[PDB]
């Protein structure tokens, strides 16, 4: 019963993620800095303020956007960073 | 050829050997794959 | 040396361009074409 | 292995080691000739004993 439950929980997980928005376009070069606004000692370096050139509704138009990421989700390449998933898998 | 890499913005220059039967001349050095005008290839 | 400095623009493996490299193309967002690189020795 | 994107890669043929020869198949000649003789006799049973 444990093997069937394991299989069914994984199956339901994948069924739920399957129809959701794909984030493949986000595996682009990020330009990140440290978040230093009211940062406690325990959180220094934990949040990265990453800017990037993102696509828009139209393929010929771009937008410059930023997002905060946790240190564990962003890996340094060569202030240039990439998501940890860029060399392993597409993320949904 | 110029093909994408792990990141969508950065591109890379790579090479590969192909058999004549798989490559069709376009336009001496410019070629495309025979599948380019009929179907995506898996 | 062949520094491949990309004096002005984003440096992508097939070229340098003032406007950045387009994620959905093999060109640059507004610039379309890639610029040659400057080299030093 | 040339990566195309996250979790995806294309496998390119690399440099050939050694000499470059073509592909080929060796069919035993005596066996093949005997096999065709048998095929011809059986075809003659349908097309005629004196049909070329
Ligand atoms: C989003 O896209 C925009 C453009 O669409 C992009 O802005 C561009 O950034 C590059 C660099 O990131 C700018 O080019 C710079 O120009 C200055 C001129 O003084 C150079 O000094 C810069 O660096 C040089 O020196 C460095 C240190 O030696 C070298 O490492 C480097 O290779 C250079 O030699 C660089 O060339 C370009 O001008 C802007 N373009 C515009 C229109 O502002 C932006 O960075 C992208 N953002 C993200 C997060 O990807
Ligand atoms: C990869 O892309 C670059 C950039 O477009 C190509 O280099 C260009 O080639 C044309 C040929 O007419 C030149 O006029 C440009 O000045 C070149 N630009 C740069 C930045 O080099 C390159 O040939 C492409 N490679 C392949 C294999 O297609
Ligand atoms: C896809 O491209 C191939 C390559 O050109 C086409 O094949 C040619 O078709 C013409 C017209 O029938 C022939 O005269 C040529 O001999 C064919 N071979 C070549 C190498 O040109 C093919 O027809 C194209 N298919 C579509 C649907 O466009
Ligand atoms: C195939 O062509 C390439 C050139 O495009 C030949 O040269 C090598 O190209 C690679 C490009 O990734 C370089 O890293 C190597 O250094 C090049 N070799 C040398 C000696 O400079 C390559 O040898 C060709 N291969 C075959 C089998 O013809
Ligand atoms: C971010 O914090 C790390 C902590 O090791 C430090 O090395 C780095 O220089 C900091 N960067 C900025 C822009 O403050
Ligand atoms: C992918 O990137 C991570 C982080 O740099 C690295 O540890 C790993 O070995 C890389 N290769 C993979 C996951 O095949
Ligand atoms: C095929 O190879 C075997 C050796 O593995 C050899 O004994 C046999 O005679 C060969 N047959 C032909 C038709 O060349
Ligand atoms: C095939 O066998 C026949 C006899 O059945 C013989 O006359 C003929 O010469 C043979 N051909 C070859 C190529 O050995
Ligand atoms: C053809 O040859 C066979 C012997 O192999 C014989 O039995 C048969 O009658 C012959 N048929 C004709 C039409 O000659």
């Amino acid at each position: 019963m444990v093997e069937q439950m394991h299989t069914d929980i994984i199956s339901l997980w994948d069924q739920s993620l399957k129809p959701c928005v794909k984030l493949t376009p986000l595996c682009v070069t990020l330009q990140c800095t440290n978040v230093t606004n009211n940062i406690t000692d325990d959180m220094r370096g934990e949040l990265k303020n990453c800017s990037f050139n993102m696509t828009t509704e139209l393929r010929d138009k771009k937008q410059k956007v930023y997002s905060l990421f946790y240190r564990l989700d962003v890996v340094q390449i060569n202030k240039e960073y990439r998501l940890i998933n860029c060399n392993t898998s597409a993320i949904t | 050829f110029n093909m994408t890499t792990e990141l969508r913005d950065k591109k890379q220059k790579v090479y590969s050997l192909f058999y004549r039967l798989d490559v069709v001349q376009i336009n001496n050095k410019e070629y495309r794959l025979i599948n380019c005008n009929t179907s995506a290839i898996t | 040396n062949k520094v491949k400095s990309c004096p002005s623009g984003e440096d992508c493996g097939i070229g340098c361009c003032y406007h950045g490299c387009s994620a959905t193309d093999y060109g640059c967002w507004d610039g379309s074409s890639y610029a040659p690189y400057s080299y030093t020795y | 292995s040339i990566r195309i994107g996250p979790g995806q890669a294309f496998y390119a043929t690399g440099d050939i080691i050694g000499d470059i020869r073509q592909a080929h198949c060796n069919v035993s000649k005596a066996t093949w000739n005997e096999t065709l003789g048998k095929v011809v006799k059986q075809l003659r049973k349908h097309f005629g004993n004196n049909t070329i």
